């Protein structure tokens, strides 16, 4: 626990903003979020190969 | 059960996988709504999705 | 009980690999333990030939810039941006809205009739 | 393929930079959906990329290719 | 007290098996255990499982289920359990175990070819399903081999048969004796060339 | 206050988790919101921040 | 049926196709 | 006419589809 | 379901067909 401890007072404050940052993603975007994400990089790549 | 040398998991340290929408959970929970609801409300959805197919 | 989801367990694979290195003098076993593309669809990532897979460059042109940006905003120290918002802006610009098209939602106005014409269809072709 | 063995000694040094060496190509792929804040690999790996492309580096900047992928990749070089 | 572990003949502190069962069976569910711990039990159950392998395999499958229920499924604990079969002279349950891995999608490790090299060796099997492990093991990109093929199975088969197992007549497995010791009969001693790298150092240090 | 970060669940217990250790201790949340500001950030982007209304129409569409 | 009209308008040809085939598949 | 039709609109998908496979196998 | 089924099985050829152009006129 003195490990564990040490090594996350070192490198964990962060997960704690991860997290919520993670919700919201879940919260406000994956509902309205596109279903088929191959079929946008396509799209993506058609695009920038007609140079538009 | 006294020396560990060091831990490595599936996804990353403190990294976490962001969440993202796929094909069956969508498609398929729509057509079993859809379904299970009525044609009456399957309808008034047709218009309303022909409304959103009109709009586009 | 699988660790991948069922779907991506044609496509992705676990890895682990251990390795004894060195460290001050001493010993320590450290693992890589990774979730990677298959070896065929590896191959065609190579290649530039995967789908799922977008090459960067198209996303936003010259990663080198967008990469290599260093903030000149009422600066003078030159430090590159953050990991977490290029990262962001990495992954806003990859889910953002592509126009579908209405010809598609034409073949999902037909794909919505199906029931009702194909009721019809069966009850006329008595 | 190997007419004759391999070899049984190394040199040892320190490589500042990554420079071309017999290499024709080096890939670096990410998922950006695989994401966190502070230290993490992810973040060492594309640092791994800003280094290569950057005005100091003597690998030529035509030869390095970055690739979003869509689902929860563990950044690999 | 000489139950629970001891500083053996090369001044090293071993735990015991069925002490290790024990610390197990305690701290599964604390919040500080991680995987690597249940590997390191299982492994330390070894010499247990092939001297009584109907009674003491029973226990590596508490590990492993519970494992299992903790953390979903890993590389660790399947490498350990297949191993602590090979010990067990179960070879069914071996190749089984490996098929479960590539199920679950978990890409069978180098040592997972190795663990079948041994399963394969000491169950009294022809060479040949153990050169194919090791053949396939090498096609997959997990073992890596500098020689050519044959030479370097041949190198591993040696391996292994100067390790042969615990209930064998020749092997390093199969000797017993362990000076057994409350304390190292030396403090000093050094794993290094200084007396900075010595062997024993304080706990807050390690 | 922006759609997002605005939540009186979470941002009343971090006030009093500040208050805790004696944290300034006389503000009312909405002098918060003046007395720490960006300082070299320029005057209408900061009533543009300090208000409800033109901070309340930036949101993640989809 | 509001959501799923919403994510219905935004379904693919070979999503659509699935959902088309998937639905046909369930129900006769 | 009327009332089979606003019946049919209260129906499922196995509900039609049965109806579609009770109306195949009787006419 | 099994009544709309037991009524539309004992209606004619001409009542399915006003059933049907009635199903047609409404729903469509």
């Amino acid at each position: 626990d003195e490990i564990q401890r040490r090594v996350a007072d070192r490198t964990c404050v962060q997960e704690q903003s991860t997290r919520e940052v993670q919700e919201r993603w879940k919260r406000h975007v994956v509902p309205r979020m596109q279903t088929d994400l191959e079929f946008n990089l396509s799209h993506f790549k058609r695009q920038h190969a007609r140079g538009q | 059960a006294a020396a560990a040398a060091a831990a490595a998991a599936a996804a990353a340290a403190a990294a976490a996988a962001a969440a993202a929408a796929a094909a069956a959970a969508a498609a398929a929970a729509a057509a079993a709504a859809a379904a299970a609801a009525a044609a009456a409300a399957a309808a008034a959805a047709a218009a309303a999705a022909a409304a959103a197919a009109a709009a586009a | 009980a699988s660790p991948l989801p069922v779907a991506a367990l044609s496509r992705l694979r676990i890895t682990h690999r251990s390795f004894l290195t060195r460290s001050r003098g001493r010993h320590v076993c450290r693992s890589a333990v990774g979730v990677e593309y298959r070896p065929e669809q590896q191959k065609k990532v190579l290649d530039h030939s995967y789908a799922r897979v977008i090459n960067a460059e198209v996303v936003h042109g010259d990663e080198q810039k967008f990469w290599g940006e260093r903030r000149t905003f009422y600066t003078q120290r030159n430090i590159f941006f953050p990991m977490w918002d290029r990262c962001a802006q990495a992954l806003i610009l990859i889910t953002r809205e592509v126009p579908r098209v209405p010809q598609e939602m034409a073949f999902r106005l037909m794909a919505v009739f199906l029931k009702l014409m194909l009721l019809p269809r069966l009850m006329m072709n008595t | 393929g190997a007419k004759r063995p391999l070899a049984v000694v190394a040199p040892r040094t320190m490589h500042r930079y990554l420079f071309l060496m017999h290499m024709e190509k080096v890939t670096i792929t990410v998922s950006p959906l695989l994401f966190g804040y502070g230290h993490t690999i992810q973040k060492a790996v594309l640092d791994f990329y800003r280094r290569a492309i950057s005005a100091r580096s003597p690998f030529p900047k035509d030869k390095v290719f970055l690739f979003y992928a869509i689902d929860h990749i563990t950044p690999r070089i | 007290p000489k139950e629970i572990g001891f500083y053996n003949a090369g001044d090293n502190f071993e735990l015991t098996p069925q002490a290790a069962y024990r610390i197990y069976k305690q701290n599964c569910d604390e919040t500080f255990w991680t995987r690597l711990h249940n590997e390191k039990t299982i492994i330390h159950l070894l010499p247990l499982v092939e001297q009584d392998p109907g009674t003491n395999m029973v226990l590596v499958d508490d590990i492993f289920r519970h494992h299992l229920k903790r953390f979903g499924a890993d590389h660790y604990i399947y490498n350990a359990v297949m191993q602590a079969a090979a010990f067990a002279k179960d070879f069914p349950r071996c190749e089984q175990l490996l098929a479960e891995m590539r199920g679950l999608g978990l890409e069978p490790n180098a040592q997972s070819y190795v663990n079948m090299m041994l399963g394969a060796r000491l169950t009294g099997k022809p060479r040949d399903q153990a050169e194919a492990f090791f053949r396939e093991g090498i096609k997959t990109g997990a073992i890596s081999a500098v020689m050519r093929l044959d030479t370097e199975f041949q190198m591993w088969m040696n391996q292994l048969e100067r390790l042969g197992s615990f209930k064998a007549k020749v092997g390093y497995l199969s000797v017993n004796e362990e000076g057994a010791s409350p304390m190292p009969r030396d403090m000093w001693a050094l794993w290094g060339w200084h007396r900075t790298e010595a062997k024993f150092i304080s706990r807050k240090q390690m | 206050l922006s759609p997002y970060h605005r939540d009186l669940r979470e941002r009343e217990l971090a006030r009093r988790y500040l208050n805790a250790r004696g944290w300034v201790k006389d503000m009312t949340p909405e002098e918060m919101r003046i007395v720490f500001m960006n300082y070299r950030l320029p005057e209408g982007e900061k009533r543009k921040q300090m208000d409800e209304a033109a901070m309340s129409g930036e949101v993640y569409w989809t | 049926a509001a959501a799923a009209a919403a994510a219905a308008a935004a379904a693919a040809a070979a999503a659509a196709a699935a959902a088309a085939a998937a639905a046909a598949a369930a129900a006769a």
